[PDB]
């Protein structure tokens, strides 16, 4: 307020504690809000009142005042900030004490609560108090605590300061020397918060100034100043290090016991510099040191050496073999037990290795193996070991160990067991061991055929029961999940056996229903106890007690939670199809209606499972289906039937494609909204694969059914009707194949089929939509079917080649192409006949022979290949240059069948032949490039150069289709690229560059057109470089990449929207060798922004440069995006006309 | 044939102002019976409450007698030096 | 005028065939214009359109039935070409595009508007239901994995944007833009639907990242940069936010399962949805804090006496989620948020909390650890040490805290089994930041104290050189008896062979400090011992209480319970318990051989006998070590302890907040209470009621008459 400041400073003087602390309360809550009523005055007396009362005779008031401070500093003229600091750090050499302390916690306060224009002299000022501070003054105590402020502050504002760091250091520096070292440490805290801000002119001369204090001066202090910056710099030290490694290590030799902390250094060292390999020197001399016991002070030693050991196994992976063949299997194992905190870190190195090994001559899995026995042999002597925190590493090892190598334990689990069952039982309150052994268990079991663990039933069970009933639940939990694979594992219905589990069923089957019996105890073994349960019967259900129907009543029960409810479902699904043909008779009657319940609670998980389960049921439990059951599910499938969530949809089509397989009848009520619904589903632009299929596998079943309005010729009028009438090209693709679907159910056809072509032909006014259909469906269904009959159509289908609407020009192409199939004898060769007869329909006719070699079978081809092959080599007539493609894209495909005997033949045509012919064939094996993994791969691999690095300096048009081929592999397969690269890239570049003599002038008065020939071949040069750039990086030479790059910023506008991206993707990727050439880079970019056009143009002219001004910023932008080091250069011209640049950019 | 010698003794005393004895200087009472007036009136929320309380001087007395005090001044009344609590 | 139109035409058609010019020809039909124009002005033009219109239709002739990557190849290399010659005719129509009409009163001139506009009168034809589609192709291909050639989809945009009417995007948006992106909204609705239910979803994270990238240079590179924000809206829409429920169900798993770099990954796409981070942020929350009780449940027992594996499970929880909000949650400070608030939930009511039946259970252990810390390397400590501070900050009951830590802290200045002065000052001054300053002091008049104590000391140890020694090696502490929460008690007969040392110092001490006075804590103070009369001779240290009794036997050999209960005067209550120690130790042996002794009913009747004999194989055995009960009784004394000076806090505070405000209403009364007392401890309301009530009974309070909660300040 106003009088307010006037009355507290006045209660502030009160002599009764408590108004001076209430006064100072509602004086801070006030400094809190709007920084208002500042007077330059009752600054004045506020700040001097605030500071006397931090010599307050009370405590809590004291209190009160430094922290007023932090809210003050953010509240008042910048003089009076000035003076705080400047009487704060001046107390701190205070005659006083308590001034000392509370000034010093008094400034650190201030720091914090700080930034941007603000802390500028806020801790410059201060900066310079410090310095003379932390000058040895004999006074530890004033450094010190100057030392910590030094540190506070340095770092939570270190972007600054700049100027003052050569200045900070030089006062640090001999710190490092102090006689109490408590100091020595304190500054080597700065020193590490230091580096954080540097500049680039400091890491060094703090690191020349420690190698060079290097003079076997007592007290290896140095040592840890280096690995302390290793851990804080670590990169900005990654240049200096030749030196290091060398002088460290011929100090390590020295026997003294504080020798860990060079070995500290080795693995500060070798944890975050990675470039820097003298990883052998290591592990070595810590091998060596790493058993550095003897008979007292030493094993901190050996613990750096297991730490580091631990470190560099967890980063050299290209290490595994090296690693498991060179003292760290045979030597890790060796000390695989010693004092016990040692003990524990020589564990977890060895498991970093094992995970090391984890993946995804003589591989590492391979020696793995070759270790165990050896672990074993180890482990087991732990096992049964008193201390807690050791069983725990054995089993966490085992673990993991089997894991890694799904079958690792077999030739073992009768050491083990003794092991894993003694610590089922007691050292307690360490319920860990308990779960962690309970866990290890459990993973075993399911990694490892069951057979094995048989002999070990009998003495294994007991424990397990035990942990079952458990008072803690989290152990419960566990035991429960053990039983449930201890129960698959005496069970075996995938793999029959010949063990008897009759003598367990009860014991286990008890302690679950105890659990599955309950309410009391956590959901968690709620859910673990009916999942478990569920096997329980799943698997030995057959000889269990008359106490099963009971327990089916109960799981039905429990299906009414929330919680309960998903978890049963599932165990129902399982409890149904089980090998032991299981009734689930009783609680169909009331669960199934309570499982439809369900499909409408919009859970995505709840939905699938619950028809999941409607499914099973009803295929496996059919005779006890009463119809009002059915129906009592089918009026929450509608919604079901939606295009938005295909598998549920595509879930629920099993369901009725399942009704109607085992339970016609029902069908009456598939018409509703059901019928009308999956009709619904077909005509959707969303509809593929897996729900298209069961859509087709649910007709196919529902015709056969014989019902009334829902028959053959019923059900096509439901499909075809909306199209016979007067929408999306995928419509009329599912239509077709539910079309030909409900045909080859039915072969009642000719009807329909020439009543198909009469559609076409029927041009008579026919929608050019039905000839679409009409002829799409054709295709399907002769696909399958054999049209071989009626010829009328080998003309229809040809006729339609002529049409105005590629649409259907391409309908009848796969028509024709598909039809093909029916009946290959009789048609593929009419085809390859026509090719050549008829060439004015060489283009789609080549198309339909595409779909025949395509798909079409694959033993009723092999016989027809050497013809097609014949035709296909003829073909390179380069008529039409679009044609050219289909044949190689045909030859490519042929090749697929066994190109062990054809790619061959193709690197071959390569040399002799012409500009067609090799291009053809490049083209051909381009189309041989698969997404996914492909058997031609291994063998491509190899002849893959035979085509690219040579095709990429033949002749003419031919190195384009080479460029294109490189860009297709490198795109979705550079596994077949990697060796490549150095021998291809050159060429790559090379046709970077513009062949002036392919450039030609067409002058026309004031008007001149550049033609140039080069300018797509160099496009698809960039467009090379562009895709090596997110996957194959490494192997490129990055500065010839950003040569060439600058070369294309000034070529051509399509060809500079390219490089223009690519430099904001090498903007975010590899920054550094930007930077360098950041200058080369803007000349052109500038350029751009620049280059003005004669208004002797025409409006699209403009927006052109416009366009293309704005995309060269978007560049230039993220160029300033890359460590602001690049403002250095020369750059932002701030401009009129360039200022709306990155303004409308932005 | 048994005997044991003391070969060492590191021992710890508290000090406190020798100007009393374990007594209350304001009620001139007992710090460790309670303060005059709970000893005079009716068992009450009060009462039970009753203890020492000393003052980062060291000068101690019945909670309530000192607190009493404070109520018009604000200094030990053994050490004209303001007041502060620091044990109870 | 026809004596022009004709070899006008034949230039006309020169031009647009491509045959290169002559300057002076290009003149020549410049010229014939001009005295076309300067003799009309839309003869010479519809001659012009006509000569286009029956140009064009022809040309369409040679495209009508080309189909895929030829109607692009075509369109474009006719629209590039066509272009040219246009701005050429354009060019020579200069008098027609000026004089004829209107000029100076952009770069639109009619004539060329003329070619522009009969050619979108060719764009019908072919394009709107083609050349457009045949595009949607070549893109699919593209996006297929297909490389294609990039200039069949530029050159034919540039066109539709230049046949509008830059600026005009309606024929773009039209006949090309809103397919474009439909068929974008199905393609990839259709690959991720598909793509999820075969794949795992860490795996169509990776790709729809890849997608979206991807589009990017479909854009910049062939596209106009109209369709850019919302190609990309749409792309997300699609990848990213249908599948949301799908991305927080696997956000657990990728928690369930510490797999933390699709966590990164997650983060950067949700990252991509207004509000679509929200959710995740909550979902975190929950996690990370059941993910605390959990671990502190499987700790069972041990951790309710075990501070290490306590303060340990908290730090490693915490330690896992921070680093893991770091990099895989770029530090969002909303995220911080979910850590925070979840640690500071766990870490106050938990397992252990809960079976200790007090919240305050935690802020004790914390400050235990911290104990077994500075007790008797360097890296681990310091952090450690740090680490204990990031704890602190969550603890809510931080009185509780700062009272065993000043507990623990004096009962280590003091006896035994600290580390260096290091540590323990580097732990004051990490306090001295979290904590008070009231507090901070309080401490360091402990530390004060010590060192006085230590100089006192090397002034006694003078004044015996400058006379007659003493029987034995002294040392004292003198502790202002209110700065320390040690409290004398035991009523103690004094060993004879220590009274040389007690007067001679007491004598000292009140030759040093007149005005003071000591009292000595026995249960506190120990010494060294000597065995003369065994097998080997020992130094055994003892605590006052034990060298009591040990000492007794100089004379006889057995003492009944009670014969020592009498001598020594040290209480049996607790007397009882040494013996215990003294047993177990073995130095005394009760009567019979077989020791149950760890568990009897020793009676005043019972016999307790010097051993004579064997001992420990060292040379140097320490007998002083904690009776058991003895911290229980410590640990529930302090906590009740606490629960005193919490109301005696709470008015303390009522009373300076009613004596700055005259009068105030009791919800007022009791924010203000909470606000100062939050940094300490969080007053149960209930409490600070029963509270302002004792106020009201000791006179300093009173009832606002004529208006019931409020109350108003009494002098
Ligand atoms: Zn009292
Ligand atoms: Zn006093
Ligand atoms: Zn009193």
């Amino acid at each position: 307020a106003s009088y307010h400041i006037s009355n507290l400073l006045e209660k502030m003087t009160s002599s009764d504690k408590d108004f001076r602390f209430m006064a100072t309360n509602d004086l801070m809550t006030e400094l809190q809000k709007d920084s208002i009523k500042l007077d330059d005055d009752s600054e004045r007396k506020v700040v001097k009142m605030i500071l006397k009362l931090l010599e307050d005779k009370n405590g809590e008031v004291q209190n009160l005042a430094v922290k007023c401070l932090g809210p003050l500093v953010s509240k008042v003229k910048e003089y009076q900030v000035e003076t705080i600091v400047d009487t704060l750090c001046t107390n701190m050499l205070s005659d006083k004490e308590q001034l000392r302390d509370i000034s010093s916690i008094g400034l650190k306060t201030v720091i914090g609560e700080l930034p941007s224009a603000l802390a500028a002299n806020v801790c410059k000022k201060i900066t310079g108090r410090l310095t003379s501070a932390i000058a040895k003054q004999e006074d530890v105590s004033v450094q010190l605590e100057a030392l910590d402020i030094m540190a506070d502050m340095l770092s939570r504002q270190g972007g600054l300061l700049v100027n003052f760091h050569p200045s900070i250091l030089t006062c640090l520096l001999p710190q490092l020397t102090s006689p109490r070292l408590a100091v020595r440490k304190r500054t080597i805290i700065a020193l590490g918060h230091l580096v954080m801000s540097c500049f680039v002119d400091l890491i060094e001369h703090l690191l020349s100034e420690l190698s060079k204090n290097d003079s076997m001066s007592t007290t290896r202090t140095y040592i840890q100043c280096i690995a302390a910056i290793s851990r804080q710099a670590g990169h900005r030290i990654g240049e200096y290090l030749e030196k290091i490694i060398p002088l460290v290590v011929k100090f390590c030799n020295v026997d003294d016991d504080e020798l860990r902390e060079y070995c500290i250094q080795a693995f500060e060292s070798f944890v975050r510099r990675c470039p820097k390999e003298v990883y052998p020197h290591v592990s070595t001399i810590i091998n060596i040191c790493l058993k550095y016991l003897t008979y007292d002070m030493s094993w901190k030693v050996r613990r750096a050496a297991a730490k580091c050991l631990d470190a560099v196994v967890s980063t050299r992976h290209e290490m595994l073999p090296e690693f498991y063949k060179t003292v760290s299997p045979a030597l890790i194992s060796r000390f695989k037990e010693r004092e016990e905190n040692v003990k524990a870190d020589v564990f977890h190195a060895y498991l970093s290795l094992l995970k090391q090994t984890r993946p995804v001559g003589e591989t590492p899995l391979t020696m793995l193996q070759s270790q165990v026995p050896n672990i074993v042999k180890a482990l087991h002597k732990q096992m049964k070991e008193k201390s807690v925190k050791t069983r725990q590493c054995c089993f966490n090892m085992l673990t993991e160990l089997v894991n890694v190598l799904p079958g690792a334990l077999t030739q073992h689990i009768p050491v083990l067991v003794p092991g894993i069952i003694f610590s089922l039982n007691d050292k307690s309150s360490s319920s860990n061991l308990k779960i962690d052994a309970l866990s290890c268990l459990y993973v075993i079991l399911c990694n490892h055929s069951p057979q094995v663990f048989h002999p070990h039933v009998q003495a294994l069970v007991p424990p397990v029961v035990a942990c079952v009933g458990d008072p803690f639940y989290k152990i419960t939990s566990e035991a429960l999940l053990v039983t449930q694979q201890l129960v698959k594992v005496i069970r075996p219905l995938d793999q029959p056996s010949s063990f008897d589990a009759t003598p367990y069923i009860k014991d286990l089957f008890t302690c679950t229903i105890k659990r599955l019996k309950a309410a009391d105890i956590d959901q968690e073994v709620k859910e673990r106890a009916i999942s478990c349960m569920g096997q329980i019967i799943c698997n030995l259900g057959d000889n269990l007690g008359s106490d099963l129907p009971n327990t089916l009543q109960i799981f039905l029960e429990r299906l009414k939670n929330e919680i309960t409810r998903l978890t049963t479902v599932k165990a129902l699904t399982l409890i149904a199809g089980s090998p032991l043909k299981i009734d689930l008779r009783p609680v169909l009657g009331e669960g199934v209606p309570i499982l439809a319940s369900f499909l409408r609670k919009n859970q995505r998980a709840l939905k699938l499972g619950t028809l999941s389960a409607l499914d099973i049921l009803i295929k496996n439990y059919s005779d006890s289906l009463t119809a009002a059951m059915i129906d009592a599910v089918l009026d929450e499938l509608p919604p079901l039937i939606s295009e938005s969530d295909m598998h549920v949809s595509q879930m629920a089509i099993s369901f009725l494609t399942t009704l109607a397989k085992v339970y016609p009848s029902s069908l009456s009520k598939i018409s509703g909204s059901i019928l009308n619904e999956l009709i619904g589903l077909v005509r959707s632009p969303l509809l593929q694969g897996g729900a298209l299929s069961a859509m087709l596998d649910f007709f196919q079943a529902l015709v056969v059914t014989g019902t009334n309005n829902l028959g053959y010729m019923d059900l096509l009028r439901m499909l075809t009707g909306p199209v016979y009438s007067q929408t999306h090209k995928q419509s009329y693709y599912s239509i077709a194949k539910c079309v030909a679907a409900l045909t080859r159910a039915c072969p009642k056809e000719g009807p329909a089929v020439v009543g198909q072509f009469i559609q076409d032909v029927k041009n008579s006014r026919s929608t050019d939509s039905i000839r679409l259909l009409a002829l799409l469906s054709l295709g399907e269904v002769g696909h399958h079917i054999d049209l071989s009959g009626q010829l009328e159509l080998k003309s229809v289908i040809l006729e339609a080649f002529s049409s105005p609407s590629e649409e259907v020009k391409s309908a009848a192409s796969y028509a024709l192409g598909s039809i093909s199939v029916g009946n290959l004898p009789e048609y593929l060769p009419f085809v390859l006949q026509e090719i050549t007869s008829q060439p004015k329909r060489q283009y789609l006719l080549l198309h339909s022979l595409k779909e025949i070699i395509s798909s079409a079978s694959v033993v009723g081809l092999k016989p027809y290949v050497e013809n097609i092959w014949a035709l296909l080599l003829k073909h390179c007539e380069c008529a039409e240059e679009g044609t050219r493609n289909v044949v190689a894209e045909c030859l490519g495909k042929l090749t697929l069948i066994d190109p062990e005997t054809l790619l061959p033949r193709l690197k071959g045509y390569l040399i002799s032949g012409s500009s067609y012919a090799r291009s053809s064939v490049v083209t051909a094996v381009k189309f041989t490039i698969s997404d996914h993994p492909q058997p031609i791969d291994p063998l491509l691999k190899n002849c893959i150069g035979d085509f690219l690095k040579t095709l990429e300096d033949p002749d003419l048009n031919v190195r384009r289709v080479a460029l294109v081929t490189f860009n297709s592999a490198a795109h979705n397969k550079p596994s077949l690229i990697r060796d490549l690269l150095d021998t291809v890239l050159p060429h790559l570049y090379n046709e970077t560059k513009v062949r002036k003599e392919l450039i030609r002038e067409v002058e026309m008065g004031p008007f001149k057109h550049t033609v140039d020939d080069g300018l797509d071949i160099r496009k698809a040069a960039f467009e090379c470089m562009y895709t090596l750039l997110d996957s194959c990086l490494d192997r490129l030479d990055i500065f010839e990449f950003l040569n060439h790059v600058e070369d294309g910023l000034k070529d051509h506008y399509d060809i500079k929207m390219l490089t223009f991206l690519m430099l904001v993707r090498l903007s975010t990727l590899c920054p550094s060798a930007v930077l360098q050439r950041l200058d080369r880079l803007v000349e052109p970019l500038r350029a751009t922004c620049t280059t003005k056009v004669k208004a002797n143009s025409v409006k699209q002219e403009f927006e052109k440069q416009d366009e293309l001004k704005r995309s060269a910023m978007r560049a230039v932008a993220a160029l300033l995006t890359i460590p602001e080091a690049e403002k250095s250069p020369l750059m932002s011209e701030f401009q009129s006309q360039i200022s709306s640049n990155p303004e409308l950019a932005a | 044939k048994k005997r044991f010698e003391v070969k060492k003794w590191n021992a710890v005393a508290l000090w406190a102002w020798d100007i009393v004895v374990d007594n209350c200087a304001i009620c001139r009472n007992h710090i460790m019976d309670l303060c005059i007036e709970c000893q005079a009136n009716q068992a009450s929320a009060t009462s039970e409450e009753c203890t020492v309380a000393w003052g980062v001087c060291n000068h101690a007395f019945h909670f309530h007698c000192i607190s009493r005090w404070l109520k018009t001044r604000q200094v030990c009344p053994l050490d004209n030096r303001e007041w502060e609590f620091q044990k109870y | 005028l026809d004596q022009i139109w004709d070899d006008l035409r034949a230039g006309i058609q020169q031009v647009y065939t491509r045959q290169s010019m002559a300057k002076s020809r290009y003149m020549e039909l410049y010229t014939h214009v001009y005295n076309y124009c300067t003799s009309v002005g839309l003869e010479l033009y519809k001659r012009l359109k006509e000569f286009l219109k029956n140009y064009l239709t022809n040309l369409l002739k040679d495209g009508e039935d080309l189909m895929d990557e030829s109607v692009l190849k075509f369109y474009t290399q006719q629209w590039e070409d066509y272009r040219f010659s246009s701005k050429v005719l354009n060019g020579i129509c200069a008098y027609l595009n000026r004089h004829w009409v209107r000029r100076e009163c952009k770069g639109i001139y009619e004539i060329y508007s003329l070619a522009l506009v009969t050619w979108r009168d060719c764009l019908f034809r072919p394009l709107n239901k083609q050349v457009t589609n045949a595009v949607l192709k070549l893109i699919e291909k593209e996006r297929n994995g297909e490389t294609i050639n990039t200039r069949l989809i530029s050159g034919v945009v540039q066109s539709y944007v230049e046949l509008g009417l830059g600026p005009t995007l309606t024929v773009y948006k039209e006949s090309f833009e809103s397919q474009f992106l439909a068929d974008t909204e199905r393609f990839y609705t259709r690959e991720s639907t598909e793509f999820l239910q075969q794949n795992p979803v860490t795996e169509y994270m990776k790709k729809a990242e890849a997608r979206l990238l991807e589009e990017q240079r479909r854009v910049q590179v062939y596209l106009h940069e109209s369709t850019q924000d919302e190609l990309a809206r749409k792309c997300e829409q699609v990848l990213i936010e249908k599948h949301l429920e799908i991305f927080h169900t696997e956000f657990q798993n990728l928690l369930d399962a510490d797999k933390n770099e699709d966590l990164g990954r997650m983060y950067n796409l949700v990252s991509r949805i207004q509000d679509g981070l929200g959710e995740l942020k909550k979902l975190l929350e929950t996690h990370i804090h059941n993910q605390g009780l959990a671990a502190i449940e499987k700790c069972g027992e041990a951790a309710l006496n075990d501070p290490k594996m306590y303060v340990q499970t908290v730090l490693d929880v915490h330690k896992k989620y921070n680093a893991l909000v770091m990099s895989a949650f770029n530090n969002d400070a909303g995220f911080v948020a979910a850590l925070d608030k979840a640690c500071g939930r766990f870490i106050n009511n938990n397992a252990v909390t809960k079976m200790a039946q007090s919240s305050s259970k935690s802020p004790e252990l914390l400050a235990r650890y911290c104990d077994s810390l500075l007790k008797k390397e360097e890296a681990e400590l310091e952090d450690t040490l740090n680490q204990v501070m990031v704890v602190f900050k969550y603890i809510e009951d931080k009185d509780v805290f700062q009272k065993f830590y000043a507990k623990m802290l004096a009962k280590r200045l003091v006896h035994q089994n600290s580390a260096s002065d290091d540590a323990e000052a580097s732990m004051i001054s990490k306090l001295k930041q979290a904590c008070g300053f009231e507090y901070t002091s309080k401490l360091q008049r402990m530390f004060q104290d010590i060192g006085v104590s230590k100089d006192l000391n090397e002034q006694f140890k003078k004044h015996l050189t400058n006379s007659e020694p003493l029987d034995l090696d002294f040392s004292i502490q003198v502790l202002s008896s209110g700065s320390w929460p040690f409290q004398q008690s035991c009523t103690f007969a004094l060993p004879s062979e220590l009274e040389r040392s007690y007067q001679r110092f007491t004598a000292f001490y009140a030759s040093r400090h007149s005005g003071r006075k000591l009292t000595w804590l026995y249960q506190l103070s120990k010494g060294e011992l000597v065995t003369n009369c065994f097998k080997n001779r020992y130094t055994l240290q003892a605590s006052t209480f034990q060298m009591a009794i040990l000492l007794q036997y100089n004379t006889e050999d057995a003492y009944t319970v009670q014969q020592l209960t009498d001598s020594t005067q040290i209480k049996m209550d607790i007397l009882a318990q040494v013996l215990q120690i003294l047993l177990k130790s073995k130095l005394l042996v009760l009567e019979d051989e077989n020791a149950n002794v760890d568990e009897v009913e020793l009676k005043p009747d019972t016999l307790i006998k010097l051993y004579l004999g064997y001992k420990n194989k060292k040379l140097r055995v320490n007998i002083n070590v904690p009776m058991k009960t003895e911290q229980k009784q410590e640990q529930e004394t302090t906590h009740k302890n606490i629960e005193e000076d919490r109301k005696l806090l709470i008015q303390a505070a009522i009373v300076r907040i009613m004596k700055m405000r005259k009068v105030l209403k009791h919800q007022q009364l009791l924010g203000e209470v909470l606000t100062q007392l939050s940094s300490r401890f969080k007053p149960r309301v209930p409490v600070i009621k029963k509270c302002i009530d004792i106020l009201i009974e000791k006179e300093y309070l009173e009832r606002v008459d004529g208006e019931k909660d409020t109350y108003s300040y009494l002098a």
